[PDB]
């Protein structure tokens, strides 16, 4: 999972 | 301190304040009013019940889900006749009687004054329109306390809800006439909950107040307050796809099956789905450990380039459902960059989710 | 194995069978059987097949197949194939590619001979249960108690439960006659055997082993092991010739025992009844010393006398009943309380009394 921010 | 009061004139008023001091209920007759109160002293619940029948002034603090459970308990159209009595208070209704333990009402606790710095009214159905549209996207119990809570924000003429978990987020605007200053606040999830339940659904107008650590809001008989949360909330403006030249559209139902059943053979924990797309196609594929394997094909309207992305499939299942709606865009950049998802024939919210390598 | 079955032909048989994680599933003679177990029970449930099928058998995942049948379409056309070590299954623009355990390590029950037979409709069995049920023991070390007394007696069939403090009993006439027989099903099996019926028109068979009982409606036939322990005799539980009838309307006389309840003992949830001529009172303290009372119309012309007990066991009696009007047989203080359905008196419980 690869964040927003 | 005595009243009597119509049941279903009491049952709506004890629910949204109910929801060890802080375990009573503030009761006031003062002025031909009943006023109830709870806290748990981030947060404040007041309703207001006019008082037609005879009745005498004082102030008393009951235990709440007691209080609460005897009066739902009693028939409908019962007249409960209340009264403080030494140490105790007396309810009483038809051949029905209790009597309650209390705490002095000196003791129960008064959230600090504060000035309101920015105001505004709207309809109910906005309200519940801008949490209803967001709510999902808060974080639960995120070490980060300013993505557990929900951005309110004024801008021009529009109020705007924006949540996120730093994996996904939420923002949704709606016009409500009135020139409104530049403004941001926190209110802490828990706040939101509350606000949400003490909408009726009725055509009474919701009153907001805004100051420099509190927010209030007036609906009827009602009135919440709840203190705000501190720290820096990230700028949905940034989280928005820049540029997307990658637009897909699907029945949401139809979008919504397909990765429901995908799901099943998703990692337990990590959850994972493929997306492919292409011309006029999406499949959708997910397997776990065990090497089992799930396929969806769907007919959707696609014209960009051919790409494969990766979702926690999760996520775009609360977005689907959250939109109640027949047709769903999705907007895209690359296998890298967030997607962004709305309702087809409606730009008042925006989905953006983040993807899985 | 090949079969393409439609989906709403195999939710039902799923829901009602569901390596002990997997089902078992046969294509024999024109019929899928579908087998779940836990090694204290099983149950088996037979679709017949319209479609063009192969024979053969497997196991597959007993929740995920489930899950992807429930989760297609309605009225989706399901075709499942072996291929491998894995189960196909296909529907629409839909494929599945499920782990597959082999069908000759699935583990059956050992074989029984059937001692005592009957066939009953299947709303009696619904009826004996459901007026008992929730008086069963939960994981109580008298292992025995944690299920439901059947017992057969002339042309009747009876349950009894009881958790050691209440009891529930229920009996009905079935129109066959049979031996005077009993036997304790596990409480797992009860309700296991409870949800296998529709209450439908197709009847109900029974079938009692030393060991075992097997229920047969329709497609589908359970199977338990029974408990193998003593009951404890429910005719000793029951007041002697209580003199005294109350009767009330079963709904005013829940709701007053309900806001009762609210200043009862948290714990032990005493109240106490203060019975007079057509009239009866309703007290309960907590030691917080709140007080409640109550006071009602009913139909009563005995001695006066009062009483207590757990409010718990009595509002959990008056929900099971769910009548116009209730029966409560009285005796004295020191006695226990037994109470009635006022128009039926094929189901009755028993209540104990509490000093308070
Ligand atoms: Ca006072
Ligand atoms: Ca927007
Ligand atoms: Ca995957
Ligand atoms: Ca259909
Ligand atoms: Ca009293
Ligand atoms: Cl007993």
């Amino acid at each position: 999972q690869l964040a927003l921010f | 301190m005595k009243f009597t009061v119509e049941r279903e004139h009491l049952l709506k008023p004890l629910q949204q304040v109910s929801g060890p001091i802080l375990g009573n209920l503030l009761l006031q007759v003062a002025d031909g009013t009943l006023s109830l109160t709870g806290t748990d002293l981030e947060m404040e619940m007041v309703a207001r019940v006019a008082l037609v029948q005879p009745h005498e002034p004082g102030a008393t603090t009951v235990p709440a889900r007691k209080f609460f459970d005897i009066c739902r308990g009693l028939p409908e159209g019962a007249e409960i006749a209340v009264q403080l009595e030494g140490e105790r208070m007396l309810v009483r209704s038809g051949r029905s009687r209790f009597s309650l333990s209390t705490l002095p009402a000196a003791d129960f606790p008064n959230l600090d004054d504060w000035q309101s710095e920015v105001e505004f009214t709207l309809p109910q159905a906005t309200m519940k329109r801008l949490i209803e549209a967001t709510q999902f996207s808060m974080a639960h119990q995120d070490v980060r306390y300013y993505l557990n809570g929900m951005l309110f924000e004024t801008e021009g003429e529009e109020l705007r809800t924006v949540a996120t978990d730093g994996h996904r987020l939420a923002v949704c605007s709606m016009p409500i006439g009135q020139s409104l200053p530049s403004h941001s606040v926190i209110v802490p999830r828990k706040g939101v909950i509350e606000l949400m339940r003490m909408l009726d659904g009725g055509d009474n107008p919701l009153r907001v107040q805004i100051g420099s650590n509190n927010i209030r809001a007036h609906v009827g008989d009602f009135i919440f307050t709840s203190k705000l949360v501190d720290g820096r909330f990230p700028d949905y403006r940034r989280v928005l796809p820049k540029n997307p030249d990658k637009h897909l559209e699907a029945g949401c139902d139809l979008l919504k099956q397909a990765f429901a059943r995908a799901a099943i053979l998703s990692n337990e924990k990590f959850r994972g789905v493929r997306l492919y797309v292409s011309e006029n196609q999406l499949k959708i594929t997910a397997n776990n450990p065990e090497q089992e394997e799930a396929e969806e094909i769907l007919d959707v309207t696609y014209s960009g380039a051919e790409m494969e992305i990766g979702f926690n499939v999760s996520y775009v299942l609360d977005v689907l459902n959250a939109l109640k709606c027949e047709n769903v865009r999705m907007m895209l950049t690359d296998s890298v960059s967030s997607v962004q998802i709305e309702d087809a024939a409606s730009q008042s919210a925006a989905y953006v989710v983040m993807p899985m390598r």
